[PDB]
């Protein structure tokens, strides 16, 4: 009885420091990863400056990649972009296109199969174990090249600040299948460029689309990893605050039970002493 | 003070005087209740009257109960607060309104005397300290 | 703890019992829906500490389904009373037994 | 035999017996006089016999 | 503590001064009166204090006031037992206090 | 019922009768124990026997102990 | 317990050999002294025990 709350105080008092240690670990990880996000943000600009940004294309085959977390104490990150995925899979699909759903992170393979069980075809995980390199995102992009869609959709949280993480849909148009077709505006928007490659414009667009997909995927899983660390930092301080308030209420009840125990034992001793005297 | 009576059994006064002072005040206000007029009474800190009565009972070698209070600490306050009545037209139509004050310890509404007087009085004006140190005064919960 | 949540009458459904709650007395579907409501509420009570610490966004899908159904049946067990309409203003509701069995 | 009260939680989870002892537990303003007034208002008018 | 009050009551009531009275550890005044109450066979109240707890504290703390001759101002060190502000000895001592001056490490 | 005895000192009965009902039931079942048969004695609410024994002892002025129970 | 101890103390003191004394539930010694000590005229100690624990 009176050691039940005395041990519960120990359990919640240790959780109130485990969650604060995890908050400081997430904060140091976000500090170390923000400088990598800000360096990687630059290379995404020339591809959306050259190839534009066309999310609402009439693709026939599309691949949607939802960049989620591995560990699940992020606090509403991997479930929010699943809302954006079901709001995006229900936006492009209006005409009978084939959709592949891919997820990076274990909390994506645990949650995209919930609402989308049959169009899901690939699960990448353990991406964030040591660090994210460009060769890793290149291999993930090559496994997205094993399928041959007409567009690529990337769902990830963009690390704007430590409080705001805007979910971002990023679109990569497949080269001769759709990329030339979206630029055919009374002629073309790509004819102004003099292709100084070894082979034709179709192959330089194939290589440019693969490189743009690799860069978008690398930046997506760096943005999502840093916003994951910021979300874990902000969700291990709601837990330290709640474990502090629960520890306060348990300490108040323990003091009440402590005083009641001393009064009860004292009353028992007095009644036993007055039964004789 | 032209309308106020002030009955004071302070901290240095003897515990039977702190025990009896709510009853003295309630009689002085029952004068106005019983003759058609209207009365207000504030028994400020009945939680200290119950401590005075606990002192009186434990010095009479009476067996203590929950939180070392006597068994008739409910009767102590229900005998008092049931006199705050609104009388019928045949007895005058007079009224007496009580405002007993109870001090809790850490927001512990479920104390012995607090749950005694909550189950005697009609309403309740619970004043919270978390609203009070946030500047919201009167800190009505 | 149930009156401070605004639920009225503040009956603890996991501590209020009866001898009439017996399938040989009240019928099989009444007993089944009573025991199902009680199991949903007990499974919700088992998650209150982990909802408080880790938050609502860290549960499983069956966990955040049964928490939502439990929060629906917690409010649905409350009811405006006909004698309590003089200090609340909402009118009272006499529910039939078939209505509440089917509704739960 | 059951006693229908019109209260949802009472009729569902702790149904009252027609001719049985019923208790209403709770302390200091949780509503066990409003609940007994509602039980009077619901049961005693649809009873026929006498009340005390 | 009553002897300290008497020496200060001379300076207030005769000399007409503003006196300081440092009752060091008022909780030890409480626990000494608890001990003399237990030695006199009185039944102890809640957590273990004397049944006359507020009355002994009031008989101390009600002589420390402003008269029309002078004043006694008491700076009392307060010990809070088992880190409990709801314990009856500090919760009775806190009823008489007008200010708290918290020295922290 | 043709195999069961029902000893029942209920709540309205005196505290000596509720104190003695488990011993009377065990004495009734010791007929079946002592003569080669098998018994199943079920003392429902032994805590209620303890409460009745505490009452019967506190009124006999025997000094109480922990939770006002006798020694 | 005193009886079993005396049987062991004869083997230890008179015959001078190594004895093994197994005492199952020595708590029952203090419990049994507490059961009579209230009727022996001793006002009770702490959590229910005798003053001579
Ligand atoms: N069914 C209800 N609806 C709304 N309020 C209620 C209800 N039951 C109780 N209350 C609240 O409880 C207060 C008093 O409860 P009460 O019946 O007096 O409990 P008790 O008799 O245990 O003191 C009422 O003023 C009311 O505000
Ligand atoms: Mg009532």
């Amino acid at each position: 009885s009176n050691q039940a709350v005395k041990q519960r105080i120990r359990a919640i008092k240790n959780i109130g420091k485990i969650t604060k240690a995890m908050k400081m670990v997430a904060a140091s990880k976000m500090k170390n990863a923000q400088i990598a996000v800000e360096q990687s943000r630059g290379l995404v600009d020339p591809f959306v400056r050259l190839f534009g940004d066309f999310p609402a294309v009439n693709s026939n085959k599309s691949v949607v990649v939802a960049v989620t977390s591995d560990k699940g104490l992020c606090g509403g990150l991997n479930s929010n972009i699943t809302k954006y995925t079901r709001a995006t899979l229900a936006t492009t699909e209006s005409e009978g296109k084939d959709v592949v759903v891919v997820s990076i992170g274990d909390k994506g393979r645990s949650q995209l199969t919930r609402i989308e069980s049959q169009r899901y075809q690939l699960a990448i995980a353990d991406t964030y174990k040591v660090r994210v390199t460009f060769g890793q995102a290149s291999l993930i992009v090559e496994e997205l090249i094993k399928h041959n869609p007409q567009s690529y959709q990337i769902l990830f949280n963009k690390f704007r600040s430590a409080i705001s993480f805007k979910p971002t849909v990023a679109t990569i148009l497949s080269p001769d299948l759709l990329e030339k077709q979206l630029e055919d505006v009374t002629g073309n928007s790509l004819d102004a460029y003099d292709i100084e490659a070894s082979h034709e414009r179709s192959d330089v667009l194939r290589d440019l689309t693969e490189f743009h997909l690799g860069v978008t995927l690398y930046n997506a899983m760096l943005e999502n990893n840093c916003s994951e660390h910021a979300s874990r930092m902000s969700a291990m301080e709601n837990s330290t605050k709640s474990a502090g308030e629960m520890l306060g209420k348990l300490t108040l009840d323990y003091n009440r039970k402590r005083q009641a125990t001393i009064t009860t034992e004292l009353i028992e001793i007095i009644a036993g002493a007055s039964a004789l005297m | 003070m032209r309308y106020t009576i002030m009955v004071s059994a302070t901290a240095s006064d003897a515990a039977p005087l702190q025990f009896l002072a709510p009853y003295s005040g309630c009689a002085m206000a029952e004068y106005f209740r019983d003759t058609g007029k209207h009365g207000l009474i504030i028994y400020d800190d009945l939680s200290k009257q119950s401590v005075a009565y606990r002192q009186m009972s434990l010095l009479l070698r009476r067996p203590p109960g929950r939180e070392a209070f006597p068994g008739d600490v409910f009767y102590l306050h229900s005998r008092l607060l049931e006199r705050a009545a609104k009388l019928s037209k045949e007895l005058g139509g007079g009224s007496l309104t009580a405002f007993p004050v109870i001090e809790t310890q850490a927001g512990d509404v479920s104390a012995y005397i607090a749950t005694n007087v909550i189950s005697i009085t009609d309403g309740q004006i619970f004043l919270e300290t978390e609203l009070f140190y946030k500047g919201i005064r009167p800190a009505l919960n | 703890s149930i009156a401070e949540l605004g639920i009225y009458p503040a009956v603890d459904p996991l501590d209020s019992t009866s001898r009439m709650l017996n399938p040989n007395v009240i019928g099989a579907e009444h007993y089944n829906v009573a025991r199902g409501v009680q199991k949903v509420l007990q499974d919700y009570k088992n998650l209150q500490d982990i909802i408080a610490i880790l938050g609502m966004d860290e549960l499983s899908e069956e966990d955040k389904l049964t928490v939502a159904r439990a929060r629906k049946i917690q409010r649905f067990l409350s009811q405006p009373f006909q004698v309590a309409e003089v200090f609340t203003g909402t009118p009272g509701k006499y529910v039939d037994l078939a209505d509440t069995i089917s509704g739960f | 035999e059951i006693l229908v009260t019109g209260i949802k939680v009472v009729d569902l989870l702790a149904p009252y017996q027609r001719g049985g002892k019923i208790g209403l537990f709770g302390g200091a303003g949780v509503g066990k006089t409003v609940l007994i007034m509602e039980l009077i208002n619901n049961v005693a008018k649809a009873h026929g016999g006498f009340s005390v | 503590a009553l002897t300290g009050l008497t020496v200060a009551e001379y300076f207030r009531d005769i000399e007409g001064q503003d006196v300081l009275l440092f009752v060091d550890n008022i909780f030890r005044f409480t626990q000494a009166n608890s001990e003399v109450s237990a030695l006199l066979g009185r039944i102890p109240s809640a957590v273990g204090y004397q049944p006359t707890l507020a009355t002994d504290l009031g008989g101390l703390q009600e002589r420390i006031t402003t008269t029309t001759k002078g004043s006694i101002t008491s700076v009392q060190a307060v010990y809070v037992p088992a880190d409990d502000l709801t314990d009856p000895a500090p919760a009775t001592t806190f009823a008489h206090l007008d200010a708290t001056t918290v020295l922290s490490r």
